[PDB]
């Protein structure tokens, strides 16, 4: 242990385990062992001293760093096997202080318990106040939350990219976000959320959004979609070339207008493109020249953002075209808090219809009260209260999970100091009538996220559309009109209903109707 | 339609105030939890001194576990009842639970007084380490804190170990949800 | 005592097999043993 | 069942195969109904 | 020349090694980008860490279904060579046989 | 081509032996958000085979404290199989025992 | 010695130094470099 | 990316206060004091400046 | 069965907000007055953008949306200006729109702040309110933003950019005499700035015969219109809407009979 | 048909037959210049 | 639509007789040429026999004079010089 | 894609009646005024003014759907008073009140500015 | 081989014959709408325009179908195709000349889906009869299906991203079948447990509890405002 802590003959990652009962000493040096740093405790005292803390405070312009701690032997790496034999102290101020002797042989002390969390779980404020599956759900949602995925997103040309116009760093933040760089690239906006049952359009995990706020850019985004097309001269006489074809030169073409394309067969930037529009005009020489041009998604309606032409790894000319489409929030768009509170925008009300406080503050978002009880996401309410206090005080709130310095009573007193109800409640006035609402609504700033799931990308319909070759059954063509699968469960449901005619309609007439001539004498047709 | 429009006048919200409890209620809950800790300690002392006589049809370990579990369950139930009685008529948690719209008495108790014992496969937190639930406890520690009794309410905040134990408990619920989603569909398809 | 119930028990019932997960009997006493613990 | 002082009427088993091989197909029908009702009603749910 | 090895970005052998944030900006690379991935055919590929049982360790398990009362397995692999791992079992047979 | 094919397709092994080659080792980096990218780069994958069948890894073992995030895990068939490193968790790179 | 009132600042200074040195993706980088 | 022109909640002009806010912070004003000096009384408006991240400054570091 | 006799007492009047009290009025009338402050007070805002060159880091319709929210002085011009839909011109003209031109080229090393000061209008009466100035976009060396816009008459009911109020604080019965809101613990709630209660008292005694009256307003102006002009225009517009409804009602009654 | 070099930002005319490459820079990534056709944006 | 509409009240399963197969097949003499097209056009007696059905979408088979959608396809036959087992 | 033009919330398309009156056969002396491209702004104010009329037995208004822009106002009066007369009289009262408010607000502005 | 073609979950034995993709079907996210009846489903204008129902031309509806044909596919509501007695299909957008668009008895106009059309509305997985119920279409101005809050329980549906399938029956016989067997009001009571399957839900349930509390008193204006929302009101204000 002395050698490892001095880094003389034993490297830091080497793990030494003494099974005293089994009279064994196992020393492990192979890769793949998961280990974490822990402060060393000797004689119920940390080896980490104020001198070390000051040298770290002056981390730069003095060359002092974490490696110096490791070399000094104040903090050492422990793997799971060695951690079996370690006597951890959760905190030095409490567990190894002279008190009721629960244990006086502590060997290490946790640097900070919150370091047990991951990247996505570290952005949850007050996660120790939420029911754990909601922490898991927020961990899942944070990966789908919009924001600025990378600073140099303009140069990049990804197949799909979502960029929020006005990302904001949370008013209530965890200290781990400083190292996640969530402040530099936020994913979400602070919204004045009021937990009320206003008109019933926020029921069942639904949300009512402020139409005026949406008009003011609230939760607006870009959707960049990149299409890559390569021209390949592979084949004896089968060559592909970028060019705007003609309705007569090619073997066959389409009613779609090709006027958008340029002389090189590529659509210029800044041109609005909707469905049934050609962005890349390609022609493949027939073994005339068949039209091999490419179209867009019918639902998609954006502007050609950037058109680049280059040679791929194969040396063939190819073009990447980035189309930009602006996504404003609308009914059906999904927003989620940082506590597993996921819901769709049920309806959008103007600032007039939205309820207002005595100060004229209307909630940007209204969520149903019933979302809170069953989920037991008390962290959401605490985040709302702390965000209110932070907005009034001008200081970003701290929501580090295991912090005894911050609690609901202290936050309530701080809020009381700013002329507000200590529990975050406000007297709200009905927007339609102006009458005071009998119950006092809980309203405050909460950090919400716009998930990538937009109703625009999910809406699709099929009505007498294209069919495939053999089955003669529906298949999506030039759109999202591939139809819906009438599965065995739906068949059984209609059987139970007894709607024989409707079941027959959905399974034959709608799928692949067909008639054949058959001989009565011998059943085989001819 | 009618009750939704009357709700525009009446109003409904939920908040921190509905989660707070009277200081007297907090004192009563803390006293109950402390008494439960002392009772579990007494049971552990009897087991250590071999003064615990196993009940018929159960081993010594099963008898000790049953006694500890009943003690902790009684503590949880009593604390929840105390919190529910402390709740006022204006309490929104009480309004929703009484109306049956959402939530339950157990949810109110967990939010206000005590989350309660955490169980994996129907048993207290197992000794994943060598005779330890976590490296922060002494070996052969059968106390409520060691074996995963969350004495703090969601409002108060769970301590660092209790959060991990609660995550362990909820992982079982997530697994059950996935299993049910992938399982319950085909029994009907077999019967049909 | 633990007895298989729920979805797996229903699965066994519809998937009748010579070996259930938790085969068991419910034996009832008809004499003085029923009301007498010792004779039971 | 053949054991003395054991109620030959109320005594039963949770094994449908045993019920079939001992008491018969009608006993299987009844016992299967009882077990299926037990599993359905264990959680307080009701089915016609 | 014997071939080409894909290079993990921001590693010691990547062109963006030791470059200051200003140099990365001049190269049109986000300084906040952590690297740690490969660009294969222009697609950023990340190698997911694969979790596996340890080697060279004796593990004594018990299988109720099997005919062995106990089994001590050991997956032996050469020290940083001969990647294929040879596993040996030393089992004690069940007493069920009468 | 061997390295490039393995990293691109994700089938970890020779393209001729894709039947026994591990799949899902290499994945396209998720760039929806910076947090998503970081989580993907710090992701772990549990195995599926004899070891997993004998002992279910779909559970939060006590040993995961400080090593694996207890909350982060996908919902559905992958619950408990895909994990994420704790913030300060470090994986030993290996060295000679000489 | 680090007093309780200063422990919160001290521990997070240590964590900040740790993340300044190691980064959040030095696992992958070290494995590939090795 | 850039300071919004209007407060999302109430619509108050907030796009002309970012440079002044930064100037006050340089002049050593606390964040709350700087917001008060700028005249942002409602916490809805204060949120705009307090939670804003000016990514445009770094976006300008890339050559056009 | 007849109209109320409302009275107005203006407590504060500045260049940014007007504070007043309306007495002897119905709660419905007061709520409609504020709802028209926010909704049906017309102003002039940019609603047509044509970008010739935009090399900035913000995309074209980003710049368009940002321009649309810039408040333009419309004190006396909104009344004379017509609605583009109503006006007979070919989609635009001086009688129903105001032309704006922006042309900023960053040739210096220092970052160029494209503010509302760079917006130039052919009508000297209609100009950005700030002319610190609202920042449209920051430009890097070699980047240019060239565009021409038309700003047309509109009101908040169509788009929030035509809403002239930065905030409409509306209140009544500050002491809760009518009990229109029930405090579970009245002592816990701060007093309203208009409260007329002693510090020891939390709620005014219940008034069974009381009716909502003496409504307090604080209308804060974004700058497009003076705060007093907002109130006057709102009252005139609501009266005009009612008069038009009466005309249509008279026609309908004549048709019925 | 004007293309902007991705490296030196130089405009150059290119036909459908000649290879896509900067006239002086030699850089092989080209970007089409913005269309002269004017697109109208509603400032909403 | 000259023929009436009928429903399948029964489905008899049986092995096709060689004589019935030969007579039913529209490929008189069987299939003996393994070439789809003799000189770039459909050839009688080949695999892509025009009798068996429609070849190109803008075409109609010579047997039932039906387009691709209307024509149900007609069977061919191959004469095996030696009898062959059925697996 | 389905988003309606904002102006559709306050502009009448060709052939649309601003206000229509339908007699209510359920109860005597009752009418339903369906007003298009109007909202609570007029609904609530007109309803409140009507309620001040002692000859108006019933006065109510409703928006059938927030996404639509119609208000249905139900007015039932006494046998000697017509619902149409009540509606007209209520409007003539609101207009007078607003004109008086405008005059008094102008006077207040002048007084405040002067001193 | 042929055996491979037949066998398999994707084969014709079980993949095609048992289940197949279907036409006149749509899918999108579902959102709450308390203003719709339990038997009504809100439908986006785009979905309604894309989907059509073939109406047989009759002297009763000749003029209305002629007007729909004149409107055409361009502007909703309109028509997409005209089928003559010959059975041939004519594309209206391709042919806008009214000379050949004259209708007569025996024709069929594939008019766009309109208000009141019967549609089968489903949420997967389909576990019981109530997972597939009939609804009357109501055209609404956004891109989500709407659902009354009571019908969420039978569907086990939530408004947090759930998507639901809409199917449009194409003939009068199937329309009658759905209208008489699969409608929501008929399925109020489930034979599974002889109890109602849908009831009052979160906001309505809590608010009705509060409303029915003893000490709830409503003034005259509030009472009239509430009575405005009674579809079945007889018009008589009860004695207070
Ligand atoms: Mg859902
Ligand atoms: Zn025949
Ligand atoms: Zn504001
Ligand atoms: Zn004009
Ligand atoms: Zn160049
Ligand atoms: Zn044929």
């Amino acid at each position: 242990r002395k050698l490892r802590r001095q880094m003389d003959i034993i490297v830091s990652e080497v793990s030494m385990i003494r099974d005293i009962r089994e009279r064994e000493i196992r020393i492990y040096t192979d890769a793949g062992r998961i280990c974490r740093p822990l402060l060393i405790v000797e004689k119920q005292k940390l080896l980490l001293k104020k001198r070390h803390i000051d040298q770290l405070k002056e981390r730069e312009y003095n060359n002092y760093s974490w490696q110096d701690l490791v070399a000094s032997g104040v903090v050492e790496y422990i793997d799971t096997l060695e951690e079996e034999t370690v006597m951890l102290a959760m905190t030095p101020d409490d567990l190894q202080e002279k008190e009721v002797a629960y244990c006086s042989t502590y060997t290490h002390c946790e640097i900070h318990p919150s370091m047990i969390l991951g990247v996505c779980a570290s952005i949850i404020p007050f996660p120790d106040h939420n029911q754990s599956p909601r922490n898991t759900y927020q961990s899942a949602m944070g990966k789908q939350a919009m924001g600025v995925y990378i600073t140099n997103f303009h140069v990049r040309m990804d197949t799909l990219a979502h960029v929020l116009y006005y990302p904001q760093k949370p008013l209530v933040t965890t200290r781990s976000m400083e190292y996640l760089r969530f402040r530099e690239l936020p994913a979400g906006i602070n919204s004045i959320v009021a937990i009320a049952s206003y008109t019933g359009y926020n029921q069942e995990d639904s949300v009512i959004m402020n139409r005026s706020a949406v008009d003011r850019g609230f939760f607006r985004s870009v959707f960049y979609r990149s299409y890559k097309e390569q021209e390949s001269k592979k084949g004896f006489d089968q060559e592909e070339v970028f060019e705007k074809p003609t309705r007569e030169t090619c073997q066959g073409m389409r009613h779609a207008i090709y006027d958008k394309l340029d002389d090189d067969g590529l659509i210029a930037p800044g041109v609005r493109v909707s469905g049934d529009d050609v962005i890349i005009g390609k022609t493949v020489t027939l073994p005339t020249k068949r039209d091999c041009s490419t179209f867009l998604r019918t639902s998609e309606t954006g502007i050609v953002d950037q058109v680049m032409v280059t040679l791929n790894q194969e040396g063939y000319k190819f073009c990447k075209i980035r189309v930009r489409s602006v996504r404003i929030p609308q009914i059906g768009d999904k927003f989620a808090s940082r506590h597993g509170q996921k819901g769709t925008c049920g309806i959008q009300y103007r600032q007039e219809d939205m309820p207002f406080t005595c100060e004229g503050i209307t909630p940007d978002i209204i969520i149903n009260p019933h979302a809170i009880p069953s989920r037991m996401t008390i962290g959401h309410l605490i985040e709302c209260l702390q965000g209110k206090v932070s907005a009034n005080k001008g200081e970003i709130g701290d929501a580090t999970p295991f912090n005894d310095a911050v609690n609901v009573q202290k936050i309530s007193n701080l809020l009381s100091d700013y002329g507000y109800h200590l529990r975050g409640n406000e007297v709200l006035y009905n927007g339609f009538t102006g009458r005071k609402i009998t119950s006092q609504i809980f309203i405050g700033p909460t950090y919400y996220q716009r998930l990538k799931h937009m109703v625009d990308d999910k809406i699709h319909s099929r009505a007498r559309g294209p069919i495939q070759i053999l089955n003669r059954q529906p298949m999506e063509g030039r759109s999202r009109d591939g139809g819906l699968r009438f599965g065995e469960m739906e068949r059984d449901c209609q059987i139970a209903h007894g709607a024989a005619q409707f079941l027959r309609e959905r399974l034959f007439e709608a799928s692949d109707p067909y008639q054949v001539h058959v001989c009565n004498l011998c059943g085989i047709m001819a | 339609t009618v009750i939704n429009n009357w709700l525009l006048i009446e109003g409904h919200t939920i908040g921190i105030g509905d989660s707070i409890a009277d200081s007297k209620t907090y004192q009563d809950i803390q006293n109950t939890i402390k008494k439960a800790k002392q009772d579990v300690i007494e049971v552990i002392e009897k087991a250590h001194n071999n003064e615990l006589e196993p009940t018929p049809g159960n081993t010594l370990r099963q008898t000790f576990e049953n006694q500890v579990n009943r003690i902790l369950n009684d503590a949880r139930d009593k604390t929840g009842s105390s919190a529910q009685k402390s709740l006022s008529e204006y309490n929104n948690f009480k309004s929703m639970v009484v109306s049956g719209a959402k939530g339950s008495k157990i949810n109110i108790s967990q939010v206000i007084a005590v989350v309660g014992q955490q169980n994996v496969e129907g048993k207290r937190i197992p000794f994943g380490f060598k005779h330890r639930t976590l490296p922060h406890f002494i070996k052969d520690d059968y106390g409520p804190e060691s074996r995963g009794f969350v004495e703090n309410s969601y409002l108060a905040g769970l301590t660092p170990t209790e959060f991990f134990f609660h995550a362990m408990g909820g992982r079982e619920g997530l697994i059950d949800t996935a299993v049910k989603t992938a399982e319950t569909g085909y029994i009907q398809r077999r019967l049909i | 005592k633990n007895v298989t119930l729920g979805v797996p028990r229903l699965k066994e019932l519809i998937n009748i097999s010579k070996k259930p997960k938790t085969p068991s009997l419910t034996v009832f006493l008809l004499g003085q043993s029923a009301r007498d613990a010792e004779r039971a | 069942l053949s054991e003395k002082d054991v109620d030959p009427v109320r005594t039963t088993s949770n094994d449908i195969v045993e019920i079939f091989t001992v008491l018969g197909i009608e006993a299987v029908r009844k016992a299967l109904e009882r077990e299926l009702y037990h599993v359905i009603s264990f959680d307080g749910s009701y089915v016609n | 020349f014997i071939g080409k090895i894909p290079i993990m970005l921001r590693s010691t052998y990547c062109l963006l090694n030791g470059l200051t944030d200003r140099d990365l900006c001049e190269l049109n690379e986000c300084p906040l980008d952590p690297g740690g991935y490969f660009i294969i055919n222009g697609s950023e590929k990340v190698l997911i860490a694969q979790e596996k049982m340890a080697t060279n360790t004796v593990y004594v398990f018990a299988k109720k279904d099997s005919k062995y009362a106990y089994t001590g397995e050991c997956r032996s692999c050469l020290e940083n060579s001969s990647r294929p791992t040879s596993t040996i079992w030393v089992s004690m047979l069940a007493r069920g046989g009468q | 081509d061997g390295l490039k094919y393995s990293l691109a397709t994700g089938n970890w092994g020779d393209q001729k032996k894709a039947h026994q080659a591990r799949a899902g080792v290499s994945q396209v980096l998720n760039r929806l958000t910076f947090a998503s990218t970081l989580s993907h780069l710090r992701r772990l994958n549990s195995p599926i085979g004899r070891d997993g069948k004998l002992a279910k890894p779909r559970q939060l073992h006590n040993t995961l404290w400080g090593m694996v995030c207890p909350a982060e895990t996908p919902e559905g068939h992958a619950v408990g199989l895909v994990k994420n490193l704790a913030l300060m968790a470090y994986i030993s790179v290996g060295s000679q025992p000489s | 010695e680090i007093t309780p009132d200063l422990w919160q600042e001290a521990c997070w200074i240590v964590i900040s130094s740790y993340f300044d040195e190691k980064g959040l993706v030095r696992q992958q980088l070290d494995s590939f470099d090795e | 990316m850039i300071i919004p022109v209007r407060c999302f909640t109430c619509g108050k002009i907030v796009g002309n206060k970012w440079e002044a806010y930064l100037g006050l912070l340089q002049a050593e004003y606390t964040e709350g004091d700087a917001l008060d000096a700028l005249g942002l009384k409602r916490y809805c408006c204060r949120r705009m400046l307090l939670a804003h991240v000016d990514l445009i400054e770094k976006l300008l570091n890339y050559a056009p | 069965p007849y109209a109320n006799q409302p009275t107005v007492r203006i407590t504060e009047l500045t260049d940014e907000n007007v504070k007043f009290i309306i007495e002897n009025t119905d709660l419905a009338v007061a709520n409609s007055i504020r709802r028209v402050f926010i909704a049906e007070v017309p102003i002039i805002a940019i609603d047509w953008v044509q970008i010739d060159a935009n090399s900035s880091v913000l995309h074209d319709e980003f710049i368009a949306h940002r321009l649309g929210l810039i408040p333009l002085t419309s004190d006396d011009i909104v009344d004379k200006l017509q609605y583009s839909r109503d006006c007979t011109c070919e989609e635009f003209c001086p009688e129903c729109s105001v032309e704006f031109t922006l042309d900023v080229r960053c040739n210096e090393d220092q970052t160029r702040h494209v503010t509302s000061r760079d917006l130039i209008s052919n009508s000297p009466r209609v100009i950005p309110v700030t002319s610190d100035d609202i920042l449209i976009v920051k430009l890097r060396k070699g980047q240019e933003l060239r565009l021409r816009a038309y700003a047309k008459k509109g009101f908040g009911k169509e788009h929030a950019k035509w809403n002239p109020t930065a905030g409409v604080a509306f209140e009544y019965d500050p002491d809760n005499a009518l009990r229109h809101t029930v405090y579970p613990k009245p002592e816990e709630w701060p007093k309203s700035e208009y409260s007329e209660l002693d510090e020891d008292e939390s709620q005014a005694p219940y008034d069974p015969n009381g009716k909502p009256e003496r409504f307090y307003y604080n209308v804060e102006s974004c700058g497009s219109l003076r705060p007093e002009t907002i109130v006057l225009s709102a009252l005139s517009g609501l009266k005009k809407k009612l008069s038009d409804l009466q005309t249509q009602l008279s026609h309908e009654i004549q048709s019925d009979v | 048909m004007i293309y902007i070099c991705g490296e030196c930002h130089t405009e150059n005319e290119i036909k459908s037959r000649d290879p896509i490459r900067c006239r002086e820079c030699g850089y092989r990534i080209m970007y089409k210049k913005r269309t002269k056709r004017l697109v109208v944006f509603d400032a909403r | 639509s000259a023929c009436p509409l009928r429903t399948i009240k029964r489905v008899q399963f049986g092995v096709l007789s060689p004589d019935e197969l030969k007579r039913m097949s529209v490929t008189e003499g069987g299939i003996k040429y393994p070439e789809t097209t003799e000189g770039g056009r459909p050839k009688l007696g080949g695999l892509m026999d025009p009798r068996q059905g429609v070849i190109e979408r803008t075409g109609r088979c010579q047997t039932c004079a039906g387009n691709m959608t209307e024509c149900p396809g007609h069977f061919g036959h191959i004469e095996l010089a030696k009898p062959v087992f059925h697996v | 894609m389905n988003a309606p033009p904002a102006f559709e919330s306050f502009l009448l398309f060709e052939g649309e009646k601003k206000i229509t009156i339908n007699k209510d056969t359920k109860v005597p002396n009752a009418c339903l005024f369906t007003i298009n491209k109007e909202d609570h702004t007029l609904g609530n104010i007109i309803k409140s003014q009507l309620l001040k009329d002692p000859q108006v037995l019933f006065a109510g208004y409703k928006v059938p759907h927030p996404l639509e822009h119609k208000i249905i106002i139900r007015v039932q009066t006494t046998p000697d008073y017509s619902p149409q007369e009540a509606f007209t009289n209520a409007i003539t009262d609101l207009i007078s009140e607003l004109s008086l408010l405008e005059e008094r607000f102008r006077v207040a502005i002048k007084d405040k500015q002067e001193g | 081989s042929l055996k491979q073609r037949l066998k398999g979950k994707e084969g014709r034995v079980r993949g095609n014959l048992m289940g197949k993709r279907v036409d006149f079907s749509a899918r999108t996210v579902i959102t709450p709408d308390p203003n719709l009846s339990i038997d009504q489903v809100g439908v986006p204008r785009s979905i309604a325009a894309n989907m059509t129902f073939a109406e047989i031309v009759t002297p009763f509806n000749i003029d209305r179908l002629q007007e729909l044909v004149r409107r055409g596919n361009s502007q909703y509501p309109g028509a997409k195709y005209i089928i003559r007695d010959n059975g041939d299909r004519i594309d209206l957008r391709f042919h806008p000349k009214p000379s050949d668009l004259h209708l007569q008895t025996g024709y069929k106009v594939e008019r766009h889906m309109c208000d009141g059309d019967i549609v089968i509305f489903n949420r997967q997985p389909t576990l019981h009869k109530m997972s597939m119920m009939g609804h009357r279409v109501r055209i609404l101005p956004w891109s989500t299906f709407r659902l009354n809050l009571s019908v969420t329980t039978p569907y086990n549906a939530d408004f947090d991203g759930d998507e639901m399938n809409l199917h449009l029956p194409q003939s009068l016989e199937t329309r009658a079948e759905i209208q008489e067997l699969a409608m929501v009001p008929r399925m109020i009571v489930t034979p599974q447990s002889n109890r109602p399957v849908m009831g009052i839900v979160q906001d309505t349930l809590t608010a009705v509890r509060k409303f029915t509390k003893r000490d709830v008193f409503l003034e005259r204006g509030e009472v009239m405002n509430l009575l405005m929302f009674l579809s079945t009101w007889d018009g008589k204000v009860p004695q207070p």
